[PDB]
C-alpha cells in the first residue's frame, strides 16, 4: 500500500503539472499569434514603401545634376560681371 | 523510480518530483 | 494487488511522457518566440528605413524645384546682361 500511496500521489502530482504546463503554453500561443499579426503588417507596410529608396537615390542625382547647372550659371554671370568691372 | 536526474541543469531531484525543483522542466524532458 | 500497481504505474509513465511532450511544445515555443522578435524588431527598422528615404525623397524634389527656379532667374539676368 505505501508503493500505492506514493504512485498516487505523484500521478496527482503530474496531473497538476500538465495543467500548469498547459497555462503556460497558452500564453505562448496567444504571444506568437500576436507577433505573426504584427510582423506581416510591419512587412507589407517596407513592401510598399521600397520604392522610395529607389525614388530617392534617383532624385538626389537629379538635384545634384541641376545643381551642378545653376552654379555654372552664376560662374558665367559673376565672370561677365567681373569683366564689366 | 528512486532520485533522478534533471537532464538540463543537473540537479539530483527527490523520487517523488515530476518537475525539476530548479528548473521545472520534466523528468523526461 | 502488484498487477494494480503495474497498472497505475503504466498511467503515470504516460502522464511523465505527456508533460515531457507539453515542455518540448514549450521549448518550440519560445524558439518561435525569439525569432519574431528578432524578425520583427528587424522589420520595424527597415521600414522606419524606407519612411525616411520617402522623407528625404520628398525633401530632395522640394530642393530641386528650388533650384530650378534659381537657375531659371540667373538665366534671365544672364539674359539681360546679354542683350
Ligand atoms: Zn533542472
Amino acid at each position: 500500500r505505501a508503493v500505492l500511496k506514493e504512485l498516487s500521489e505523484k500521478l496527482e502530482l503530474a496531473e497538476k503539472a500538465l495543467a500548469s504546463k498547459q497555462l503556460q503554453m497558452d500564453e505562448m500561443k496567444q504571444t506568437i499569434a500576436k507577433q505573426e499579426e504584427d510582423l506581416e503588417t510591419m512587412t507589407i507596410l517596407r513592401a510598399q514603401m521600397e520604392v522610395y529608396s529607389e525614388d530617392f537615390h534617383a532624385e538626389r542625382a537629379a538635384r545634384e545634376k541641376i545643381h551642378e547647372e545653376k552654379e555654372q550659371l552664376a560662374l558665367q554671370l559673376a565672370v561677365l560681371l567681373k569683366e564689366n568691372d | 523510480r528512486g532520485r533522478w536526474a534533471c537532464q538540463s541543469c543537473t540537479f539530483e531531484n527527490e523520487a517523488a518530483a515530476v518537475l525539476c525543483s530548479i528548473c521545472e522542466r520534466p523528468r523526461l524532458a
